[PDB]
């Protein structure tokens, strides 16, 4: 009528706005609409006076055209028309035998205009490829009730028909109409298109199972629908490419190019890149809803990369009531994808060598590079903030690269060298420039920043800079120990003891999480099929490598921080005493004295809150091993 | 059954807790009341239970 001709031009307006190579979509011409005469249903006397033999006759004659549309000729279509309905008057000074039943074989005329206004309507481009075919499949059997009332007219032109044998003809094909037009009436009350209308269909098949007149109905109507519905199947699943004409798939493609470059921070294919409607499934595709999206993504991230992939075989198979070959074709194409990335990643562009040359820096397999560096480094390291130029550290980078042995992995061409601003305060400053901070940087490209992106890199560095306090602390200790080739004896037992202390927390991290952990991921990588398995195995081995070492705890252990506080302290006094008695036993001995005290205290702390944690309970084992500093204290407990 | 005798352990598992759980092995039972003698003849309700899991690690 009139508000039919809105909701067509938002719609084109919506698939307008999704694509950005299908403009200017096209619609029919507006006299299509103006004119009323493409539809099926587009001299009298008064019948009171009229014999009942010559009534029966007429009202026959009348009755005929209505079935298949166009009006009668003492029955009118009625111009009140409510909205996807007809109604028709019958006249009341009809013979009320005959007019009872005429109502009895009236409900197939309004079960016929109203099923071809649909026709004409859901069939044009603003509706999508389904409601074509859907109406396609419909058209057909309107053709065959034009078919039928043809023969029964030419049986009443030779004076044989009446109203009992027409009756009993139009019995059979009343129940068709009154489906089609339920099912018409169910596609327009819920604006459905797309998949929407395939769910309806889905659903509507099923539930005739004791009727097979209208089980087959719906099924070939179903096996109509599925057919430009397997076409864009066809394009998702075996390409990376899809034309999509009008828009109503459950996947769609909204661009993300716009955000990220080079590298993807936001892992966007997995976002939002190509992400599907869950409205937009026929509701038996639900159980495949990501693996669809996953088969045909893959494809495009091996040809965002450059490297040339196929589909293993292609089907066109429509739809089978309640039976299934194309969800074989959806794991056996996902399956391809998957196995044929899979493949390409771990040869051309591996990531072995790149998580091996990962774990030599980060999670640190030489020391040698590192021991070297902090000798060649510490003077300056230990200068505060501006007194940084990139270039010794750049020079130092090479030089310590190219004097040890790890210059013969091939991924160690992007490192840089950067450091961690707001240092231990980050997890859940600048003022020095290696005393607090220091960590290193790599780049990656697209094969290798799906798995490795930012968070992770940035994961490994806040891991690095807290064994770099004790690597650093370290040497410190030593240089102090070397120091004297007086004294107090009580300073021997506590530089032996800070020292048996540090040694001990890098040790057992080392052969706790480093190594033990890494032999794990060097088996899940030998057992991952698809591109979430080893996403599965890098994430869970970063927060099991995250949380296993002693980085994660509710505080970040007070203790430890306060604790490399008196060390520093320490190691900074007594190769100061040293210097300068070169160039007494009470100024050494009450310095001494404090920092055995705090010591001792941080130590016993965080003894206590290790046995809290409760195996596990072996850094308290190998910790104090020998059974001394085992237990100082009962742990005192309250009056209350 | 095909699934639960080939896949799955079903009889095979069943044959330990004769063997432990209902103290039909009594090698298992003597050399772990030996070793664990002085923690058992003392209260172990003044004693952690991690303890004495870790020396069962290795007990049995």
């Amino acid at each position: 009528l009139q508000q039919s001709l809105e909701l067509k031009r938002k719609m084109l307006r919506d698939k307008q706005n999704k694509k950005n190579s299908g403009q200017h979509l096209p619609i029919f011409p507006a006299w299509v609409y103006e004119r009323p005469a493409l539809i099926g249903d587009f001299t009298a006397l008064p019948i009171g006076t009229l014999p009942l033999a010559s009534q029966e006759s007429a009202v026959v004659e009348d009755l005929l055209y209505v079935l298949v549309g166009v009006d009668g000729r003492y029955v009118s279509a009625q111009p009140l028309a409510g909205r996807q309905s007809r109604t028709f008057l019958v006249d009341p000074n009809l013979d009320l035998s005959i007019r009872e039943l005429v109502h009895r074989i009236l409900p197939v005329a309004a079960s016929y205009s109203a099923v071809t206004r649909f026709i004409e309507e859901k069939s044009s481009f603003e509706y999508g490829q389904v409601n074509h075919a859907l109406a396609a499949a419909m058209r057909t059997l309107v053709k065959e009730h034009l078919i039928l009332v043809s023969q029964l007219e030419q049986l009443h032109r030779q004076g044989l028909l009446s109203l009992q044998k027409l009756w009993f003809y139009i019995q059979p094909a009343m129940r068709t109409m009154d489906i089609l037009a339920s099912l018409a009436t169910s596609v327009d009350k819920g604006e459905c298109l797309g998949g929407s209308t395939l769910s309806l269909l889905h659903d509507r098949s099923f539930s005739y199972t004791g009727d097979s007149q209208a089980q087959e109905l719906c099924l070939y109507l179903t096996k109509a629908a599925s057919a430009p519905y397997f076409e864009v199947l066809e394009k998702w699943i075996y390409r990376g490419i899809i034309h999509d004409p009008y828009s109503e798939f459950m996947v769609e493609e909204h661009e993300l190019r716009k955000e990220r470059i080079q590298e993807d921070y936001n892992d966007k294919y997995w976002d939002q890149r190509y992400t599907i409607v869950q409205q937009q499934i026929p509701s038996f595709l639900q159980k495949m809803a990501d693996k669809i999206l996953s088969t045909g993504k893959y494809l495009n991230v091996v040809r965002e990369c450059g490297h040339d992939v196929t589909c293993p075989v292609a089907k066109e198979i429509i739809y089978t009531l309640k039976e299934r070959a194309y969800v074989e074709q959806i794991e056996k194409a996902f399956n391809y994808a998957s196995k044929v990335l899979l493949d390409f990643l771990m040869e051309e562009k591996e990531l072995v060598a790149h998580l091996r040359s990962i774990k030599r820096y980060f999670l640190m397999d030489q020391g040698d590079f590192f021991v070297h560096f902090m000798d060649l480094a510490e003077e300056e390291l230990r200068k505060p903030v501006e007194d940084i130029t990139p270039p010794r550290l750049e020079a130092l980078l090479e030089l310590a690269l190219r004097m040890s042995t790890a210059n013969t992995d091939p991924f160690k061409d992007d490192l840089k060298i950067d450091l961690m601003p707001h240092d231990l305060i980050t997890q859940l400053e600048l003022a020095l420039s290696g005393l607090e901070a220091f960590s290193f940087d790599y780049i990656v490209k697209w094969p290798l920043s799906l798995i490795i992106n930012r968070k992770a890199l940035t994961r490994y560095q806040m891991l690095f800079r807290h064994m770099f306090y004790c690597k650093h602390v370290e040497r410190q200790l030593c240089s102090v120990w070397i120091s004297n080739k007086q004294w107090f004896a009580g300073a021997f037992t506590l530089r032996q003891r800070m020292l048996n202390f540090v040694q001990n927390i890098q040790y057992y991290m080392m052969f706790e999480v480093m190594e033990p952990t890494w032999h794990i991921l060097e088996k899940n990588l030998k057992s991952a099929s698809n591109i979430d398995d080893v996403l599965g195995h890098h994430t869970g081995f970063l927060d099991t490598c995250l949380k296993d070492c002693m980085l994660t705890n509710p505080e970040l252990l007070k203790v430890f921080s306060k604790l490399m506080s008196v060390c520093v302290m320490f190691t900074n006094c007594m190769q100061k005493f040293t210097q300068s008695m070169k160039l007494l036993v009470s100024g050494f001995e009450a310095t001494i004295n404090k920092f055995d005290k705090n010591f001792s205290a941080h130590l016993l702390d965080l003894l206590a809150r290790l046995s809290i944690y409760s195996g596990m309970a072996s850094v308290i084992s190998r910790l104090d091993f020998n059974g001394f500093y085992t237990e100082r204290l009962e742990r005192l407990s309250a009056e209350r | 059954l095909d699934v639960l005798n080939k896949k799955y352990s079903l009889l095979d598992h069943m044959q330990a807790m004769r063997r432990y759980l209902l103290l039909g092995q009594g090698d298992f039972i003597r050399h772990l009341m030996d070793l664990l003698k002085p923690e058992l003849v003392r209260p172990a309700t003044t004693l952690y239970q991690h303890n004495l899991t870790g020396i069962l690690e290795t007990a049995v």
